[PDB]
RNA sequence: AGUAGAAACAAGGGCCCUG
């Protein structure tokens, strides 16, 4: 591995894409994160915070966050293993018979 | 499901399709046009005869099937009511040109070539802008030692003009390229000259009455003839000035591959050609003359200023015997003058004058508008002087191309080097200083014979044709040089035995005819094209005699 | 701070005007785009004239004022003035100075610390000063070039991106704080952002200055343009210094860009697997696209994933084709039949059936197209422009420089447009066994000819020989073929015309979808046929370096 | 771009874009609605979630 | 001796010299009376007298659409034309393309007119605008079509192109509309009126053809309607090969190439080709309004309900066009003294002051004439319609019939806006006439005539299309290009940079060889050097720059790496075109010299936004002109810097709005206000705020936000 | 840091690189090498016949 | 006076300013 794409991991050749969940000392922004929060229903309850403060949530905790422009939302530090690849497909497969 | 209407909502507002239209609820989904009242009563209107409501046209369109055989009527019929008339040029020749007839179209431009005599000195790099050289000729006495008289040779309103070069001697006297208003510059400046202007609510018929205030009855220009004078001028424009370095140019880059060698050594060899002409010469003064007149319309308005007619050289280079390191020199044809250039808009007027000095007597059919004196003498022995001196004017544009000057170089590069390669491809070798020293060029005749002359020594006729084509550009030359190349296609057809043919050609040379008045270049060309289909009929057919 | 402590009270006493207040409570942030548009608009028709006469006065430049007394700019130097105390019209905080004072900062102004942050601004610009560098010049020859017009890139490029792609990246590395959502170009590409971000990260600098430079970065300059030569992006970029239509620079430009190597190495792979999909029977489809999303390449430093490169690249070639098609990826109307290239003009048509026999009766279902139609066919060295009729090569032009790629390309024309007895009568060489089927899979007649023809160059020979052959006329002595591919003969091949010059690639900037089969055949809308798997090398071994086939 | 079609399938996988045309095509209707449709369909894909 | 320079045609070929004759080294040169007369042309091509009266305005609409009459010297041009060919060409082309082509390129169309932004019209020419009567940006009419919307009724919340016409709709049926001034109303009929008002522009800013002196500009509710038009063309054009509008330089003679080795390829033995070059006249004057509503309502049968009456909105909309006469005429007496001025709206009354002329030309356009302006019903104008009429125009080449197969003869070509090339192939002559004459009759029968003067033929290979010579090779004119060679006017970093790339772009395409590259190249510096007032050290030039310049230059130790504006030499030729200076001196400034030069803290540097170009601080921008100080143009100015506040400040608080849209359900004051909060937190959780200083900006910001929310 | 023609170099490690993988010392392409070795010397030559 | 073209200029705004 190297410090230049922390987000590989070469075992015999073969790569390995290790998930964006927590950032050690080499990873240094939010974007090491993403891959551990999502979206959720809003909540007025829970306070609004920065990106640099993000790190200082607990798994599981949700919080309400501004995103790029004239636009706020709401966020939870659980993520969603699958991707609509395999959702889709199959689903419709069980639908030709 | 968040995340993905998410990512989904933030490219749609991306796209600009976040809207209903795209994105409607159950009842908003009937999007149309407003079809209101007004438009719908205008579209029944604007409707074709045999239809009187869109929807007639509609149902018309929308169910229209295909009848060839009627459409095959349609067209036979129009095609036997119309008779197109086809002339092959072989059967039916082209006539000559008729130029208009009256007097001679005379000298145009604003400034002396061939009559122009000029006070040389040597350039210092210390003093290099005009209103200082202006003053270091006036020093030396000549400049101060002319003292015209009241009698001219020909011209008019000679008291103004004196008047006025006897200021110009006082104003330089005083360091200061200024003059003051009176009633003589006044005149030759047209300063009151602009109408007075009458609103129509305070008018009335009795004022009418009282003097006449009909519409402008709008004065076009009247014909001219052939002149006689401009061959001379083109022959002139051909020899050497005894010196170069007329026209100003930079430097040149260094090399390092063998194309950047060839481009600088045709390049060096051209500019070394051209420089050393006469038509250099005043192509410097005109860059030079319009850039001061340009940066004092700018800076002085509202201001009568002094501005000369100079130009800068070098004398040539003789071999190292005597004195090495040829050096500089400021040449001096004349003065010029500025008249409140408020140039309020583009194109517009801003009158000047021009007080030039020449050595040869004038003539009545050329050198019209000018207004001669007999100042005096000068050396070489003496000789007599003269004055020539006229009036005109210019505009930003006019100022701003003139400046602009140094086309004709890259249109007569372009040619040559173009007919260098082509010689050179055909026989895969580098074949440019043999087309340029042996390929000869037809110039012009001479006992009835033709003459020619290599390539690098006709490179100047296209130098002073491009410069006539910027000097002398006119809506007039603009037609014509747009309306000849139909007979130069027709020529070149003629050449390959291509059985060319037209519609009306009576018309086409109606309209060359009527864009010919009063501009020199045209009659010129004209006259010389109508030699070359003359000269070309020994050899060609496709017009007469 | 304090300035923040500003803008909060300006804000508010803009807010306590009503139309202010009206505008930026009514709607959304997009309206700001609009208002940008009502505001400073002034054109002129003739900049230089206007430049010409401005610049000949003695303020024409404004310029901040508070930025020239902090830099303590003054005023009247050696007696020529730098600026004086005005207020513009439009902006209401510039002041009037002169182009001197652009000279006075670059002489005794303030300094920065570091500069070199600049080459890394204008990457592209500094690369393409090296790769001229790197040349090593030649003589100079004049001669008559066949210059080809067709549509190029030229740019060299590493990473070729889309548009969608980039307006986010532009954000990640340099405003951040205001980013959107992220995309799964970002995680996926994390290692690239965070080089991006390395260098323009704290650091002085006009960040739209970088936005527009980055999408130079990565735009590849597409035009088209006259051509001779190899064509490779390198060469493009100075094209205007090799040679044009009568003079040639030689010079070699061969090992610099390492460009070309990397869309050879993503075509192996794509046939690799394409094949590895066609081994099975029923679900080569699934199984293509499982190896697709199971694979992935280095590409300089960074690892991509393989259908990331697939739907940004622009190679028609047969197995590209497949895979774009696979993945859904829209692409050109562009055809393949073989290792040639094809490209319809114009025409129609709709499939046709007809029956040969093999050897003595055996009928064999083969189809063609009933309509005229014309076509621009590119081979090896090659051009060609024909037209197809009615199961037969109407007539045919040709402007190539070799006579095998001019027989080659011939043949292949021919067969694509079915014309000749032998598709009325297979010869008795043919047999069933090398009629289709490997395992199952059938195989049209056409493919078929195509490999007889590959075999022997007698089947060419005799192929060539099925057209018409006549005596050749006066006058078309040089616009004829013999039968070996010579500009002239004494007796020359039927319908046939040649010239020295290459044919102008034709051009469309149109996009379609189209599908496949379980065969690996992609159709467009129609019953014709784009690609296939008969129309590529059989196969071949291949070492891959950093390559990633995590897929059992 | 170019079209509806090649627009969907930027952010949606082929085979949902190519479901809501074909049921489109079946309702005739105007085929700026394949995106809505799409989506419902793909929800419900991923409500599934197998 | 007498001279004459044609003499070198005869050992020449004409084509690789007729640059020669462009006059292209010199300024070129530069109303109601040409307008007049340009009416009196357009209804007197109307071959016929029948006419109507509009319940709507009670004027005299004569109609000329399959009312053909008076048939003589069809040679001379004719406006009327029959609807049934114009279908049946149509139809044909269709056929030739295939089935399902119009309503796929009416579907590509609607596939953009929906999701387009009503933003765009700010792009564009001059228009009329309908409140002052004068020809302003797009821009600003735009804004003032906006404003007076708002100030009647209320804001115009739309965001699309489809809501700002049902807008327009709905204006064409009001009774009182309100707008700024220095606030007056105006009725229905007025306005109306003043919508379907058109005006004139003399710009003509290329020479090309002399007859072209102006150009058209109408209002602001045509625009979107004309766009979508546009749009369609477009999408039908560029699918065609028998056109070359759009496409630029290389394509169209690629393709006249491969038509042309497809012509030699397809005749046989028995048969011979020829070539036409054509120029149509009065091309703007003969297309009619009616013939494209017709042929729009054919095409958009198969699509959406939704097309069909967008399409159909602009060309009823020029059939009831209004023109503007002006200037009027001017009065004087004979010295010339004095001079009276009078308008249009008055030469009614002095009609018998002026001469014969304008009389005879006045008083029959005295009913179609109102105040100031002329009831124009059809014809047409120039820049409004080009690839309509394209695609008009190149259904006549695609025409065939069974008479011309009988005789073994077929014609095809390529055409552009009045400008076309026609190749004919026969067996004999007397069949080529009749072929030519087949055409012309085709061709008249749709308006579309042709000059018997400006055309001509010849054998196969020679002919002309736009200003290019074609034989054997190519001719690049190279003086169509000539003014290119001039320094744009930008400022210093930039133009040498676009001259070299312009400079490279001809080497490429126009065949430009090396030496004149190199002469072209110095002359563009030396005219740079002179225009900025700037010359190099070495020089004994004085002057302002110049002074400083030799005063600091002591402090250089490497002039090579100098820039031009600052006393530097010139190092860059034919192999290094494409690299701006500033990058290939970089490895040679002196180390002060780089760092002062590519500062980000300029007081000049300003970004304009091709700009292949390098930033320093010789990118400034000009000063602005102040005329306007003494006109009381000022109202307009406020809520220009209104908005111009209004957007800076967002911007100041958003770094990023200019290079990434901004989006969003937010208005601008919230996003603003939580931004600043967010900020506030920022800093003063770790940077240097103090809780006063936060809870002020709070404060400040609340506050801020109720008089926001109360002052409506 | 300090060099005159690197790419040269580098792809012409890339190609060593590549070789070696593919067990054969050999290297096909001759672009690089060529150039390195023609730098010295490398042109062409005319007979004094045809002089 | 003059310019040039197929119409415009030969200062314009308020005693003061300006392209």
């Amino acid at each position: 591995w190297s410090k230049a794409d922390s987000s590989k991991i070469y075992c015999h050749g073969i790569a390995i894409r290790v998930p964006l969940v927590v950032g050690d000392e080499h990873m240094d922004t939010s974007l090491a994160l993403l891959e551990g929060f999502s979206v959720c229903e809003n909540d007025p309850r829970a306070p609004m915070v920065t990106r640099q403060d993000l790190i200082d949530v607990g798994f599981g905790q949700k919080v309400r966050l501004f995103v790029g422009q004239g636009s706020v939302r709401t966020f939870k530090r659980t993520a969603s293993q699958r991707a609509a690849s395999s959702d889709v497909n199959k689903n419709v497969k069980k639908i030709k018979m | 499901i968040f995340s993905f209407l998410a990512t989904a909502a933030d490219f749609l507002r991306k796209e600009n399709m976040f809207n209903e239209i795209f994105l409607p609820d159950n009842e908003e989904t009937i999007i149309e046009m407003k079809k209101g009242k007004t438009f719908l009563e205008l579209r029944d209107e604007s409707v074709p005869l045999p239809f009187q409501t869109y929807e007639q046209m509609k149902d018309y369109c929308e169910k229209f099937k295909g009848n060839p055989r009627e459409l095959a009527s349609k067209v036979s019929q129009m095609q036997s009511n119309i008779k197109l008339p086809i002339k092959h040029y072989e059967q039916n020749k082209f006539r000559q040109i008729r130029l208009p007839k009256g007097p001679m179209a005379p000298y145009t431009h604003k400034f002396l070539m061939e009559e122009a005599w000029m006070f040389t000195k040597i350039s210092d790099p210390e003093r290099s802008r005009a209103g200082e050289i202006l003053i270091d000729f006036f020093k030396k006495g000549n400049l101060s030692a002319i003292r015209p008289k009241d009698k001219p040779l020909q011209g008019k309103y000679p008291i103004h003009y004196k008047n006025l070069w006897n200021q110009i001697k006082a104003a330089i006297a005083d360091r200061t390229m200024v003059i003051n208003e009176n009633d003589h510059s006044e005149f030759l400046g047209g300063i009151g000259r602009a109408s007075k202007k009458i609103p129509e609510i305070s008018l009335t018929q009795d004022v009418i009455t009282t003097e006449g205030l009909k519409q402008s009855e709008n004065k076009l220009p009247e014909p001219r003839s052939f002149p006689r004078w401009f061959n001379a001028e083109w022959m002139w424009a051909i020899k050497d000035s005894d010196l170069t370095g007329w026209v100003p140019m930079a430097e040149y880059p260094p090399a390092d591959n063998e194309l950047e060698d060839y481009a600088e050594h045709l390049n060096k060899t051209m500019e070394g050609v051209l420089q050393g002409t006469n038509c250099a010469r005043e192509m410097g003064k005109c860059i030079l003359t319009v850039g001061a007149l340009m940066t004092e319309c700018r800076l002085f308005p509202g201001k009568i200023k002094v501005v000369p007619i100079y130009a800068r050289s070098k004398e040539r280079k003789s071999m190292q015997e005597g004195l090495p390191v040829p050096s500089e020199m400021d040449c001096l044809f004349g003065i010029c003058v500025k008249s409140k250039s408020h140039l309020n808009k583009d194109d517009g007027m801003y009158t000047i004058i021009t007080f030039e000095f020449s050595i040869r007597e004038p003539n009545l059919e050329k050198h019209q508008k000018y207004t001669v004196f007999e100042a005096g003498h000068t050396t070489v022995r003496e000789v007599p002087l003269y004055l020539y001196c006229r009036t005109t004017a210019l505009s930003k544009i006019k100022n701003d191309w003139l400046s602009k000057a140094r086309r004709c170089f890259i249109t007569t590069m372009d040619t040559v080097e173009t007919i260098c390669l082509r010689e050179s491809a055909k026989a895969e070798e580098n074949l440019v200083e043999k087309t340029l020293n042996e390929k000869q060029m037809w110039i012009g005749k001479k006992n009835g014979e033709l003459i020619a002359q290599p390539l690098r020594e006709a490179l100047r006729v296209q130098l002073v044709q491009q410069f006539y084509f910027c000097i002398y550009n006119d809506s007039q030359l603009e037609g014509f040089c747009n309306e000849q190349k139909k007979i130069l296609m027709a020529l070149e057809g003629d050449k390959k035995n291509k059985s060319s043919f037209g519609f009306n050609p009576e018309g086409l040379l109606e309209k060359i005819e009527e864009c010919l008045i009063n501009n020199p270049m045209c009659l010129f060309m004209a006259q010389r094209l109508n030699e070359l289909v003359i000269e070309a009929s020994k050899r060609g057919a496709k017009f007469f005699k | 701070m304090s300035l923040l402590l500003t803008i909060a009270k300006e804000y508010k006493r803009l807010c306590q005007d009503a139309k202010a207040a009206q505008m930026m409570t009514v709607g959304t942030v997009s309206n700001y785009t609009t208002f940008k548009k009502w505001t400073t608009s002034r054109k002129e028709k003739n900049p230089s004239l206007r430049m010409r006469w401005a610049m000949s006065s003695k303020f024409p430049i404004i310029a901040n004022k508070r930025m020239l007394e902090e830099a303590q700019i003054p005023k009247e130097h050696n007696n020529v003035a730098l600026w004086e105390d005005t207020e513009d019209v439009s902006k209401r905080d510039h002041v009037l100075a002169s182009a001197s004072c652009i000279n006075y900062w670059n002489f005794c102004g303030p300094c920065v610390n570091n500069s070199e942050v600049i080459k890394e601004v204008y990457k592209s610009r500094f690369g393409r000063l090296e790769r001229r560098k790197e040349i090593m010049w030649k003589e100079l020859r004049f001669t008559l070039v066949d210059r080809q017009r067709r549509r190029v890139d030229t740019q060299p490029v590493e990473q070729r991106l889309r548009t969608g792609e980039i307006k986010d990246l532009q954000m990640w590395t340099l405003f951040e704080d205001e980013a959107p959502l992220a995309s799964k170009f970002i995680l996926d590409n994390y290692g690239l952002v965070k080089e991006m971000r390395s260098k323009f990260a704290n650091k002085p600098l006009n960040k739209e200055v970088v936005a527009h430079m980055l999408e130079k970065q990565f735009n590849p300059e597409s035009r088209f343009l006259p051509v001779f030569g190899a064509i490779r992006p390198e060469r493009m970029e100075l094209i205007h210094a090799l040679g044009g239509e009568t003079w040639i620079q030689e010079a070699n430009t061969a090992g610099i860009s390492n460009v070309d190597q990397r869309k050879n190495d993503i075509r192996a792979v794509c046939r690799k697997v394409c094949l590895a999909a066609n081994a099975s029977i029923m679900n080569a489809k699934s199984k293509l696209v499982e190896y697709i999303k199971s694979t992935s390449m280095r590409i300089g430093e960074t690892e991509r994933k393989l259908e990331e490169l697939i739907l940004e690249t622009d190679d028609v070639s047969p197995e590209v084709t497949l895979c774009k098609s696979a993945l859904g990826g829209q692409l050109g109307k562009t055809l393949s039949f073989g290792p040639m290239l094809l490209k319809k003009i114009s025409g129609s048509g709709v499939k046709v059936k007809d029956t040969v026999y093999i050897q003595g009766v055996r009928a064999v279902q083969f189809e063609y197209w009933s309509e005229q139609e014309e076509f621009y066919g590119e081979y090896k060295s090659a051009t060609a422009l024909f037209s197809r009729k009615e199961r037969s090569l109407e007539w045919i032009t040709i402007g190539g420089g070799i006579n095998e790629d001019r027989k080659r390309l011939l043949a292949m024309c021919m067969i694509f447009c079915r014309d000749g007895d032998y598709f009325k009568d297979a010869p008795a060489t043919i047999t069933m066994a090398d009629l289709s089927t490997k395992l199952g899979r059938e195989i049209p007649y056409q493919y078929v000819m195509m490999n007889w023809i590959q075999k022997s160059e007698d089947n060419l020979e005799a192929l060539l020989y099925s057209r018409g052959i006549v005596e050749t006329n006066p006058g078309k002595m040089g616009s004829s073929m013999g039968i070996d591919g010579s500009k002239r003969a004494i007796k020359s091949l039927r319908a046939v015309t040649i010239q020295s010059g290459k044919i102008d690639m034709p051009e469309s900037k149109e996009k379609i979808h189209l599908e496949l089969s379980d065969n690996l055949e992609a159709f467009d809308s129609s019953g014709r046929i784009v690609a296939t798997i008969l129309d590529l090398p059989s196969d071949k071994k291949v070492t891959f370096q950093d390559v990633s086939f995590q897929h059992p | 771009s170019k079209t509806f079609a090649e627009i969907a399938e930027a952010f949606l996988e082929p085979e949902a874009v190519r479901i809501a045309k074909e049921a489109v095509e079946e309702y005739g209707d105007h085929e700026r609605k394949i995106i809505q449709i799409g989506i419902h369909f793909q929800v419900c894909c991923m409500f599934c979630d197998e | 001796m007498e001279i004459n320079p044609y003499l070198m045609f005869l050992n020449n070929d004409v084509t690789s010299l007729i640059s020669t004759t462009y006059p292209y080294t010199g300024p070129p040169p530069m109303s109601t009376k040409y307008t007049l007369e340009t009416i009196k042309r357009t209804y007197d091509y109307s071959r016929t007298s029948v006419e109507k009266t509009s319940k709507v305005f009670n004027i005299p609409r004569r109609k000329f659409c399959n009312c053909l009459e008076d048939k003589d010297e069809l040679v001379k041009p004719t406006g009327n034309v029959d609807i049934s060919s114009l279908l049946g060409l149509a139809e044909m082309m269709e056929k030739r393309m295939g089935e399902g082509f119009f309503k796929h390129c009416v579907m590509e169309a609607e596939t953009e007119i929906l999701k387009m932004h009503f933003s765009r019209l700010t792009e564009g020419r001059q228009t009329y605008d309908w409140t002052s009567e004068r020809n302003m940006p797009a821009a600003t009419a735009l804004q003032l079509t906006v404003d007076a919307i708002k100030e009647t009724e209320g804001p115009f919340k739309g965001t699309t192109m489809l809501e700002y016409c049902n807008k327009m709709i709905e204006m064409l049926d009001w009774k009182e509309i309100k707008f700024k001034k220095v606030i007056d109303s105006i009725k229905h009929d007025e306005f109306l009126i003043r919508a379907l008002t058109i005006n004139t522009m003399a710009k003509d800013g290329e020479r090309g053809k002399l007859q072209r002196r102006a150009i058209a500009t109408p209002g602001m509710i045509v625009r979107p309607f004309s766009k979508i038009v546009e749009t369609v063309a477009q999408k039908i054009c560029e699918k065609l090969k028998e056109s070359g509008l759009p496409v630029g330089g290389n394509e169209k003679k690629a393709k006249l190439k491969t038509t042309v080795t497809s012509l030699n390829a397809r005749m046989n033995s028995d048969q011979f080709a020829v070539n036409i070059t054509g120029d149509n006249s009065k091309w703007n004057e003969c297309q009619q309004p009616e013939a494209y509503l017709a042929l729009l309502a054919y095409i958009t049968k198969d699509s959406s309900d939704l097309m069909k009456d967008l399409c159909s909105v602009a060309p009823v909309l020029f059939c009831n066009k209004f023109v503007k006469l002006g200037q009027g005429i001017r009065l004087s007496n004979k010295r010339k003294t004095k001079e009276v001025i009078i308008k249009a709206e008055k030469m009614g009354k002095y009609k018998n002051l002026m001469r014969e002329e304008y009389k005879n030309l006045f008083e029959p356009l005295e009913k179609y004439i109102q105040k100031d302006v002329c009831f124009l019903p059809g014809g047409m104008l120039m820049g409004m319609f080009n690839m309509l009429s394209t695609v008009l125009g190149v259904s006549t080449l695609c025409y065939m019939d069974e008479e011309l197969k009988a005789k073994g003869c077929f014609w095809t070509g390529l055409q552009s806006s009045d400008d076309f090339v026609l190749f004919a192939v026969a067996s004999n002559w007397s069949n080529i006439h009749w072929t030519i004459r087949r055409f012309n009759a085709v061709c008249k029968l749709i308006g579309i005539n042709m000059s018997l003067e400006k055309s001509y033929g010849s054998l196969p290979e020679l002919f002309e299309f736009t200003s290019m010579f074609f034989d054997g090779e190519f001719v690049s004119n190279l003086a169509m290009e000539l003014p290119a060679f001039t320094t744009a006017g930008v400022n210093e970093g930039v133009d040498f940079t676009a001259a070299m790339s312009i400079i490279k772009t001809n080497m490429i395409n126009n065949s430009l060889s090396p030496s004149t590259a190199l002469m072209a190249l110095r002359i563009c510096l030396q005219e740079f050097r002179a225009t900025y007032r700037v010359h190099p050290w070495d020089s004994r030039v004085k002057g302002g720059r110049m002074k400083i310049i030799n005063e600091f230059i002591k402090t250089i130790e490497n002039k090579d790496g100098l820039l031009i504006a600052d006393g530097g030499k010139l190092m860059n030729n034919i192999s290094t075109l494409h690299i701006p200076e500033e990058v290939l001196k970089f490895e040679k400034m002196d180390e002060q010299y780089r760092n002062r030069v590519f500062n980000p803290k300029n007081p000049f540097t300003n970004f304009d936004k091709e700009n292949e170009a390098v930033v320093s601080t010789h990118s400034f921008r000009t000063r602005a002109n102040r005329t306007l100080l003494n006109t009381d143009m000022r109202a307009m100015m406020a809520e220009e810097k209104r908005y111009q506040m209004v957007c800076d400040m967002f911007k100041s608080v958003f770094e990023s709005a200019d290079i990434n849209p901004p989006i969003g359900a937010m208005s601008i004051g919230e996003a603003i206000e939580e931004k600043l909060l967010e900020r506030a937190k920022m800093k003063r959780d770790i940077g240097a705020i103090e809780d006063s200083e936060y809870e002020e900006i709070k404060d400040i910001i609340r506050d801020a936000k109720k008089a926001r929310l109360e002052s409506r």
